[PDB]
RNA sequence: AAGCUCGUAUCAGUUUUAUGAGGUAAAGCGAAUGAUUAGAGGUUCCGGGGUCGAAAUGACCUUGACCUAUUCUCAAACUUUAAAUAUGUAAGAAGUCCUUGUUACUUAAUUGAACGUGGACAUUUGAAUGAAGAGCUUUUAGUGGGCCAUUUUUGGUAAGC
RNA sequence: GAGAACAGAAAUCUCCAGUAGAACAAAAGGGUAAAAGCCCCCUUGAUUUUGAUUUUCAGUGUGAAUACAAACCAUGAAAGU
RNA sequence: GGUUGCGGCCAUAUCUACCAGAAAGCACCGUUUCCCGUCCGAUCAACUGUAGUUAAGCUGGUAAGAGCCUGACCGAGUAGUGUAGUGGGUGACCAUACGCGAAACUCAGGUGCUGCAAUCU
């Protein structure tokens, strides 16, 4: 019959990256974790004790607990027509901080500092981001780069 | 019993080769893939005539056999066995299933097949420039056997090599080339100097 | 030339294989005590076959390792048992060698009646000083190609010492 | 036998609702070792702010 | 070897190739209870080279370890020891030294004095009543094999008698009886001072006189007989209480003259 | 259907920026694991023959394996690598900084941790578009035989299967 | 692979290479090299109290697991487990 | 700059073949009275650094080296792919429009950087 286990369809998923087998580098057990932090999940099949389910591979969540050798994360999961909160307890080898926030907080520092700067300067500033606006006008030289005329090339003599 | 080949022509299913999962498979009818003066150097036969496909189909191991036979029975009988070198590129690894009987509609293997794509060599014949009128006809009598539109091509490469005629002559005039049984060994401009000079002493 | 480059010996192994177990092995073990002063160690079997009739975990062979000048002494009194004649085939790749003998009283032991006659294998190994690094726990490492014993160095040392007869056949 | 056509449409009709996260979430799965001290800390803070 | 072997080889870590560490043990020492969020985890690192002892107080961070304080056997002449620098005695002395150094580099040298009169007893450093707690460090013996009588548990003993609370159990100090599972403190106190060296010296001094000097060629310089070692090592133990602080050497050069010579020996490309 | 609390919040079958996961197509197999054609350069005290031979750990043909660099062609249950589409999360007011009160947890510790007070920042309140209003609860009807198409695709020779 | 009397394709012994090509009770996959494999020493965390959580899942059960708290214990020099 | 102890990133560090290495340092090398451990003071434990030495180890160089890393006017905007058409084609397949966009080959370059403490002509 059909089998629906706890690690089914995890052949290419939980096997270590090529040429990265063996002990885990110690900077996994030294990146400290607090509550409110935001983390991603990537599971390594060398540490069988403390694994997530395969659904929580590649996901992202927020921390709500801290204990020895492990933490706990909140993750919202889709089922049917609503999102359920999942409070799951993982070890730290299966965890990496998410840089989506560590790149946001520096922008917080920057726009706060320049709001403190313009407030000392006497200028009203913009600090909302903006997308890539279109390109502006310009004058393009022909002093060294004369246009090289082109034509397509036939089939014969290539074959 | 056999099916008609107009049933297993197109690439419908995904390949089902021979392995521990599919162990007992009847063996092919084609076993030879090389004919002519096999043990002949690249210097003797410069010219290479291919037989390319124009569609995406399946080729049968008995079709390849009966095409090779009717292409080798002509060249060998009109020019001579030691006039050419004939190489079958593709190999039949795909397997074909038959429902010799729908409760348990799985099929037992009885044949093999070769997968081809849009642009793919099958036959490659190596000869001199004074035997192409025979080679072209010997492949014309072969394109009749297995199905589809198959166009014969006169290459720019020297033999079964990758270099064109004058580039290969540029390489031969120096010591950048050494011969093998029927192939070649180009001299790299990188590697261990001592081993590079041991072989190819005519250079430098 | 160089101190700490001579091909000093380190140990010698007196292996004996019998093929079966019982009082035979104990009479093979009450013989090397006087010849070494140290107890042997009874080696246990490995596989099964009917020809030799052995099974796993069975003791059929016995050996002892010996170091210091005692191996030198025993080899000096056991090579004139061979008339100092050794063959080039007895020299391995890494420059250690050995040889068999049949009469284990040819060394001159006070003959024990209750043991009889059974032979004795020898295999001596040497190494220039500084080979600890292949054994120690902290900072392991191999030794260079300029510090490895071979047939060439060993036959030189074995012609210089023992005063002749290495049969280079 | 498991024709799952028209399930996502049914889902998206009445909407896929987020769980409406709150302030001061539940402390059920947290370390009791920390829970007890947090409890005993808040009472002291209340006593310190009643006089003040 | 071929290319398929190298292209699918995996290099172990640098220090596991060099053989100088054990990561299976480092993962047990360095890591900490996460509710103890950013606090350190202090190790008493101790290493015995061929002719010198290293002791260190080591914390662990991401971009390498951090040394709080460290001691080496080659400064004990500042207190009076001049020979037998790789010894159980020198280990105890260096442990007392590093302990008395750190316990004033932090500012606890008064509250936790340790034991001022050793008698060779297994005694763990208690905490004071309603005060600061002892400095809690741990221990990691390299790649060494623990065996009872080792030079390193002398350092452990000197540490715990200094005051910095290294948890241990007596069954690897010498004088511990495997039979009755008890300890003899007097043998241990003998090994603190010269008990496995003084006895050997005064044995050979009437068994084999010439060889005694061939080995102990240095103990006849200042006329050290095989009985003064007790008053020597206890004077060391007391001077270490007197002035445990580190005071570095005076350099004949200034780190550029040193480099200028090696820059014309290092064999650049 | 009944409504209840509220009034543009903060939500959205959507994009962008930033940041993560996959092992499908493709590609590779002179890279691992298997399958596979070809001759060449080699090696034997050791697969078998023939010859010289008393015989050789002896010589020459010969043929397969092992050795070496090469070559033709493949893998849904092989893979170093690795897309497209789709997918997880963040883009602030429940925020940032400063000051420092509580505790039976934690620290070598007046140590950090969690929650806090009082100050400053509150205007472009920190990407785009739009918002026919957002949130919440009760109760119950019918259904719980499905089918067709483009693309992917498994059995099947194939089907209005 | 090269070596040692009886000894061979093979019993026991020694040296070099050896990224796992070994073994891990059991199908397959994953994982593991001063180990999760081999040998040895000590052992009963194969224990009590109820809870929280993940998986199939209506977010009911059952089964199997994960991380903690209060106890008692082993083991280890120790962190730890 | 050299070196030791502890290390972080884990081949730009590895692998093979040679060569050189003042200073101290590391290392090898000396002995088994003691705790201890071995069939074997070989390993391991302890003792002296006292007796000897860079030959190893170790570090640094060299190789049109193997391997690995980086990079593009190499291949390639190719193969593949989301969308579209009363587009073509008997069909298989294919072409075009809007968009995204690899890998292998090839070529060129690189061959450990660094963190705390201590020490060195």
């Amino acid at each position: 019959g059909k089998s629906h286990g706890y690690r089914s369809r995890t052949r290419y998923m939980f096997q270590r990256d090529f040429r990265k087998h063996g002990a885990v580098h110690l900077s996994t057990y030294l990146k400290v974790y607090k509550v409110g932090d935001i983390v991603d999940i990537k599971a390594n099949g060398s540490i069988q004790k403390g694994m997530p389910h395969k659904f929580y591979q590649g996901k992202t969540g927020v921390v709500y607990n801290v204990t020895k050798s492990s933490v706990g994360v909140i993750i919202n999961k889709m089922v049917g027509n609503r999102y359920l909160e999942k409070r799951l307890n993982l070890r730290v080898e299966h965890i990496k901080h998410s840089k989506c926030r560590q790149e946001f907080l520096e922008r917080v520092k920057a726009n706060a500092a320049k709001r403190a700067e313009a407030k000392a300067q006497g200028v009203a500033v913009q600090l909302k981001r903006q997308p890539a606006q279109p390109r502006e006008s310009r004058i393009v030289s022909t002093e060294g780069n004369v246009p090289q005329t082109l034509a397509p090339v036939p089939y014969e003599t290539f074959i | 019993a056999r099916r008609p080949a107009r049933c297993y022509r197109y690439q419908k299913n995904k390949p089902y080769p021979k392995s521990r999962y599919n162990r007992a498979v009847p063996d092919s009818k084609i076993r030879i893939y090389d004919l002519g003066k096999k043990k002949a150097t690249v210097d003797e036969f410069p010219l290479c005539v291919h037989l390319v496909s124009n569609e995406l189909e399946q080729l049968s191991s008995e079709a390849l056999e009966a095409a090779r036979i009717c292409a080798n029975k002509y060249m060998t009988t009109v020019s001579g066995r030691d006039a050419f070198h004939l190489r079958v590129r593709v190999h039949p690894f795909h397997v074909l299933r038959i429902n010799k009987m729908m409760r348990g509609a799985w099929g037992k293997p009885h044949g093999l097949a070769a997968r081809v794509d849009i642009g793919q060599i099958i036959f490659s014949v190596r000869t001199k420039d004074s035997n192409k009128d025979v080679v072209v006809e010997g492949l014309r009598r072969a394109r009749y056997k297995f199905p589809g539109q198959q166009k014969i091509i006169l290459s720019k490469k020297w033999g079964f090599t990758n270099l064109d005629r004058p580039e290969y002559l540029k390489k031969r005039e120096a010591g950048e080339v050494k011969d093998d049984g029927a192939f070649v060994k180009f001299l790299s401009k990188k590697g261990s100097l001592e081993n590079n000079i041991r072989e190819f002493p005519e250079y430098f | 030339q160089n101190p700490m480059r001579d091909l000093k010996i380190e140990k010698l192994v007196l292996n004996i294989s019998v093929g079966e177990s019982g009082d035979r092995l104990t009479r093979a073990s009450k013989v090397l005590e006087q010849l070494s002063g140290q107890t042997p160690v009874q080696s246990k079997a490995r596989y099964t076959v009917r020809t030799f009739g052995i099974r796993r975990n069975e003791k059929i062979a016995v050996h002892v390792t010996v170091r210091g000048p005692k191996a030198e002494e025993i080899l000096e009194r056991g090579l004139k048992v061979k008339e100092y004649q050794l063959r080039d085939r007895n020299f391995s790749a890494t420059g250690n060698f050995g040889f068999g003998i049949d009469e284990h009283i040819d060394l001159g032991i006070k003959y024990d009646p209750s043991i009889g006659i059974f032979g004795m294998d020898f295999y001596v190994v040497m190494n220039r000083p500084g080979a600890r690094v292949t054994r120690r726990k902290r900072c392991k490492g191999t030794v260079g190609n300029s510090h490895k014993t071979t047939k060439e160095d060993t036959v030189s040392w074995f012609k210089q010492k023992y005063d002749a007869d290495v049969l280079d056949k | 036998n498991h024709t799952a056509h028209n399930q996502t449409r049914k889902a998206h009709r009445n909407g896929i609702k987020k769980p409406k996260t709150y302030k001061y979430p539940s402390l059920k799965g947290v370390d009791p070792k920390f829970r007890r001290n947090h409890k005993h800390a808040l009472h002291g803070t209340a006593k310190a702010l009643a006089a003040a | 070897k071929s290319s398929a072997y190298s292209s699918r080889f995996q290099t172990p870590f640098r220090r596991r190739r060099e053989g100088k560490t054990d990561y299976y043990q480092r993962k047990r020492l360095v890591t900490q209870h996460k509710a103890k969020y950013n606090t350190p985890k202090y190790r008493l690192v101790v290493r015995f080279t061929n002719k010198d002892i290293i002791c260190q107080i080591i914390s662990s961070t991401i971009t390498g370890d951090v040394v709080l304080a460290a001691a080496y056997s080659h400064e004990l002449p500042r207190y009076g020891i001049t020979h037998g620098l790789t010894n159980w005695a020198a280990a105890y002395a260096t442990g007392l030294l590093i302990a008395r150094r750190t316990l004033q580099k932090l500012g606890l040298d008064e509250t936790y004095k340790g034991v001022e009169e050793v008698e060779g007893e297994y005694e763990l450093t208690e905490a004071v009543e309603d005060g600061p707690r002892p400095f809690k460090v741990f221990l990691d013996i390299g790649l060494q094999r623990t065996t009872t009588g080792a030079r390193v548990f002398g350092a452990l003993k000197g540490a715990s008698d200094g005051g910095l609370y290294v948890p241990h159990s007596e069954n690897r100090f010498p004088g511990w009886d495997f039979e009755t599972e008890e300890i003899d403190p007097e043998l241990l106190r003998s090994y603190i001072f010269g008990g496995h060296v003084s006895q050997y010296m005064e044995e050979l001094a009437d068994d084999d006189e010439e060889r005694f000097s061939e080995l102990f060629k240095g103990y006849l310089a200042d006329d050290i007989d095989a009985d003064s070692l007790e008053d020597i090592y206890t004077s060391a133990h007391e001077a270490i209480r007197a002035d445990p602080a580190f005071k570095p050497t005076e350099k004949k050069f200034t780190k550029e003259q040193y480099a200028a010579e090696s820059k014309k020996y290092r064999q650049t490309k």
